[PDB]
């Protein structure tokens, strides 16, 4: 006796859990649709600002701080993008694995990782390991706005230009094909000047008001912010998947 | 603005008239309900007398 | 005799609402055990807090139990009980901790034990 | 209580772990680039 | 013991017209322990009878009274034991309640649901509130027809869930006082013709514009 | 000055006219809901004293 | 029976057997007593068919 | 005619055909007609873009954080924020222009230019 | 006895394809119910249509229904059923309305019922 | 009364393995000296409520100050009641420990 009672109790408990998880899966599907919509909505501004930055760099002085690498690299500010809620799978664990790979790459080159986190799961993971989190941002993992990305990018670029970091990385989950949620590490600063080709031959001359260097240095942090925002959106869609 | 003001006063007076027409049926059904209750009174008394 | 014709409409309604809240809490306990208080609705979290406070306020320091806790017992009139539990059901004490509802008498003991914890009814 | 506080006066209670993770492959750390069209490789 | 109960319950019968046409309807009562309908005597009597009304303690504590589990309750006679008005207003009730039970997990995700699914959720909440009834207060069949018409026709989609009981009560009171023709000819004709349904809709609309919800709002669509 | 005051008065007239237009339905609903809550005040006091007399008898 | 749940979902006919099954204090006696009370108008009609 | 594409960080604000696009870059006011040399510029903090079509009436969009790009394709305006003329309430647009925060005051002034004032 | 050695290879393959399609439709039915058919993929919607067609073609006009309707019942051979469901699994009838499949016999009845709603093979 | 010992609590390191929630003494404080009766007044109810809260707050993201204080005090009280085998304590030292 009393064994059948506990068995029926566990049965109804597991039934409640099953109902809740099925509802959560269908809700996550609907919200994946929403997040993909937001991503493909933010795509065009990214394309156009990339094209304008290329046009400006064509005739500019490519010696901006965000554009030249520094001898004596002592510190790289890493921004880890995790989630706030926890009913995802190995999402946060994959982010943390990629971030540890990045930290052990940065210690191989003599740089000291400075850690910025987005999400409460990264807060937990890094406070448990007695890490030093310079700044944390929470509450916008499932629907990030451009203002959150602007704040994050401004803080990161202020730390870069200055108690100062020589590189800037982002560890986030790239979302591709609705089937590939892959944790990736990107280097956002300093950018690398890559020359593709003259492409078009002799063409019309572009006018710049007031000149190309002013607009280039005004667009560079805007481009950093656009990339941070795209990373946030990709990580949100990946978290929902 | 003239039309809007006259339409406002027209709708206001019709609203008050409709308020009156409604509280009319209100008090009528109220007295009817009271009557039904007083009617139940005598039968609930006789059901115990018997 | 837990019937509106015997105990009254307010007694019966407060008892029914207490029972409904406790039943919903019992239904949610398994999810809270496995998935946590975070995956519940705002209404469900409100109900869970109210239900914990209700199930603690149903306890009482009894006269015959002073030999087990050292604390003397308490008598609560039925009107005070009904009014206190109506307030708990409406949510007038959702800011008082879960303790200060535990092994007390009426609303005066509730106020005293809440302020001994740093709270105000 | 006085004794307990005088004793707590002299009582003595008892960094990041290594995680032994191997370095990321530098080929897999993507780098944001500025695609300039000038010929100067 | 199966013979003990089946010998008794097979004497409840509907006699043929040659034997007079009388009938004996049996309502046996079985108490289960811990909702164990697979016990010996419960199994026997479930096997013998023509239908079962299952009553749960959990449903009782949630406010569902009578605490009938409409999902598992069953009558093998079915629509052959209903008048045509009840057979017509209650045909869309069982599927509605099953849909509501399936969708109950998505209560706090209405914005994440199809519009049809949120409609089914609200309709099911209204229908669950409609099947509640006080103790010792049975309703004649014409009033049950009017109530289930209120439910399944859509005239409760604008009333708050916490006001459905009061709305149905006051509407039945109004119709008992004012519009006795609808109830009278439902009782006489055993059906709800299209003109009776039209007059019923008119009365419902007038009452709605007269009715006052508990949240101060209006129940007018 | 007169013509600018005229165009300003016309703008204000349109705005106030639309505002009074909305206030029409606003106060109509306000009055009729006051009326129906007064009506619902009755039919319960009647039920109240009906219950009182039924029980005292 | 006069209960909307039964009359709408699990209708009982004259000559049928509808088990009422439940744990305890679930309302079985209440259902059956309401069914008995619902025949008051049938009895008042005086018609042996009703 | 020229093709206007005003896009924001997360949405396409407007897209259509025009005969004249007036705005104000950090070097001064500018007006673009159908054919116009390629140009890249940065709009002012409290920028207002006025678009003129053949039959319709002038659109008037307050732009916050904009960059103008004239090409052979047409005009393309990048924005962080944008608000059309018939979506601004001049009360908040006026008491925000008086603020002490620079960028929010600039946003208020842009909305004020768009509603018609200043 | 739904075994390739009892009924044959083609019977087994057709039955297993039908069962696979119906199981996939069963899996998608809840996504359709809670979210909507508009949310599904393109192959998802195509399979949903084909599976509704197979569902309705599994129906039949029974000989127990000649008492009410008046039209006799069908006796479809095994070969005709295998061929009809093979074609239905291929998709040769995804343009025919759903109602053309309710309560019919073999493929001749299907054609004569389809052309009554304005649809050819 | 009964002292219910559990192997799950024993393995966890709680030794003696008394399950405080289901263990009880029907004599109560009459079986204690006044010092022990006054320092260990509601210790069993406190530990029962602590075990309840620890089970309820197993996956709680954030907890208010009162619940966290209860959890800390209860963990310390649980660690305080552990004891080795064949290592008794006089009643005055037990009073001092419960006073701690
Ligand atoms: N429809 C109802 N609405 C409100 N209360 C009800 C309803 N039905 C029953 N009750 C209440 O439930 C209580 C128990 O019901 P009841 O006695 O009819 O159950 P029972 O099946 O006879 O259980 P037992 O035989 O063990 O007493 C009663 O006090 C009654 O007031
Ligand atoms: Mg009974």
């Amino acid at each position: 006796a009393a064994t059948l009672r506990e068995l029926r109790g566990r049965i109804r408990s597991a039934g409640s859990i099953k109902k809740i998880t099925k509802a959560q899966e269908l809700i996550a599907t609907s919200r994946i649709a929403r997040a993909q919509a937001r991503l493909e909505s933010a795509r065009p501004y990214a394309f156009e600002i990339t094209r304008m930055l290329t046009t400006l760099a064509a005739e500019a002085a490519l010696d901006h701080p965000l554009l030249v690498e520094r001898p004596e690299p002592k510190r790289a500010g890493v921004l880890v993008v995790s989630s706030d809620r926890g009913l995802c799978g190995a999402y946060n664990a994959n982010i943390f694995r990629r971030s540890e790979e990045l930290f052990s790459l940065l210690r191989e080159a003599g740089k000291q990782p400075v850690l910025y986190v987005v999400g409460r799961k990264a807060q937990n993971y890094y406070s448990f390991r007695n890490w030093n989190i310079t700044e944390s941002w929470m509450g916008f993992s499932e629907q990030p706005t451009y203002e959150n990305a602007a704040e994050i990018a401004s803080t990161l670029v202020d730390a870069f230009l200055l108690e100062g970091v020589d590189e800037l990385h982002i560890v986030y989950t790239e979302f591709k094909s609705m089937l590939s949620q892959s944790a990736e590490a990107h280097r956002i600063a300093p950018m690398v000047v890559e020359y593709v080709e003259e492409d078009i031959g002799p063409r019309t001359l572009y006018s710049f008001e007031p000149d190309a260097t002013m607009l280039f240095e005004s667009l560079l942090p805007r481009y950093l912010t656009t990339r941070v925002y795209a990373a946030l959106l990709e990580s949100a869609a990946s978290e929902l998947a | 603005l003239a039309e809007a003001s006259q339409a406002h006063t027209k709708a206001l007076e019709d609203a008050k008239s409709e308020a009156h027409r409604v509280v009319e049926e209100a008090r009528t059904d109220a007295e009817r309900i009271a009557e039904q209750l007083e009617a139940q009174a005598d039968v609930e008394a006789e059901r115990i007398k018997m | 005799i837990l019937d509106p014709s015997v105990v009254g409409d307010e007694h019966y309604r407060v008892a029914q609402e207490v029972i409904r809240i406790l039943q919903r809490y019992k239904d949610l306990q398994d999810i809270i055990a496995i998935l946590g208080i975070d995956e519940l609705s705002e209404e469900d979290k409100q109900l869970v807090n109210r239900a914990r406070r209700i199930e603690r306020f149903l306890s009482q320091n009894m006269m015959a139990a002073e030999q087990f806790t050292g604390q003397p017992g308490s008598t609560v009139p039925v009107k005070e009980t009904i009014e206190a539990f109506d307030r708990l059901c409406k949510g007038d004490f959702d800011h008082v901790p879960e303790q200060a509802f535990f092994l007390i008498g009426g609303l005066d003991d509730l106020a005293k034990k809440a302020e001994s914890l740093g709270a105000k009814l | 209580t006085e004794v307990i506080k005088n004793f707590k006066k002299g009582f003595a209670a008892t960094v990041v772990p290594d995680e032994h993770v191997e370095a990321l492959d530098e080929d897999k750390l993507a780098k944001e680039a500025v695609k300039v069209k000038k010929p100067a490789p | 013991v199966f013979y003990l109960h089946s010998r008794l319950l097979e004497r409840c019968a509907k006699l043929s017209d040659d034997l007079g046409g009388g009938s004996l309807t049996g309502l046996p009562i079985i108490e289960t322990k811990a909702n164990d309908i697979s016990a010996y005597i419960p199994t026997n009597v479930i096997s013998i009878t023509d239908g079962q009304c299952f009553l749960e303690t959990d449903l009782f504590n949630q406010g569902v009274r009578p605490a009938i589990n409409v999902g598992v309750s069953v009558s093998r006679v079915g629509g052959a034991a209903q008048i045509k008005a009840m057979k017509e207003v209650a045909g869309s009730l069982r599927l509605d309640l099953s849909q509501y039970r399936e969708l109950e997990a998505f209560a706090a995700f209405a914005s994440d649901l199809d519009a049809a699914s949120k409609a089914q959720l609200e309709r099911g909440a209204r229908l669950v509130e409609l099947l509640k009834q006080p103790q010792s207060q049975p309703m004649p069949v014409e009033e049950q027809v009017v109530s289930i018409f209120l439910g399944t026709g859509g005239h409760l989609d604008s009333v708050p869930v916490e006001d459905v009981r009061r709305f149905e009560t006051e509407l039945l009171d109004h119709m008992r006082a004012s519009e006795e023709e609808i109830l009278t000819e439902i009782r006489d004709s055993q059906k709800l013709t299209e003109e009776a349904a039209d007059k019923l809709t008119e009365v419902i609309k007038n009452f709605k514009k007269g009715f006052a919800a508990t949240g101060g709002g209006s129940v007018v669509p | 000055r007169e013509r600018d005051a005229m165009v300003a008065k016309t703008l204000a007239d349109n705005k106030k006219s639309d505002e009074q237009f909305a206030a029409a339905q606003a106060d109509y609903d306000e009055a009729m809901t006051e009326a129906r809550v007064q009506a619902s005040s009755l039919r319960d006091n009647a039920r109240a004293d009906g219950r009182k007399v039924i029980e005292d008898a | 029976t006069g209960i909307k749940a039964i009359d709408a979902m699990t209708p009982i006919g004259r000559g049928q057997r509808q088990l009422i099954i439940g744990d305890r204090k679930t309302g079985k006696t209440a259902v059956c007593v309401d069914t008995i009370l619902n025949q008051r108008q049938n009895w008042e009609s005086g018609d042996p068919k009703k | 005619e020229l093709n206007v594409e005003i896009v924001a960080v997360d949405r396409n604000i407007w897209s259509g055909t025009a005969k004249f696009l007036f705005t104000r870059t950090t070097v001064g006011e500018i007006g673009i007609l159908p054919r116009h040399i390629p140009l890249v510029a940065q709009l002012v903090d409290d920028a207002m873009v006025r678009v003129e079509r053949e039959g319709e009436k002038d659109l008037r969009i307050a732009v916050d954080g904009g960059f103008l790009s004239v090409t052979e394709e047409g005009v393309s305006i990048l924005a962080e924020s944008a608000e059309f003329e018939s979506e601004i309430d001049e009360a908040a647009a006026k008491q925000d222009s008086e603020s002490d925060d620079p960028r929010i005051a600039a946003r208020g002034r842009a909305r004020l230019r768009a509603v018609g004032a200043i």
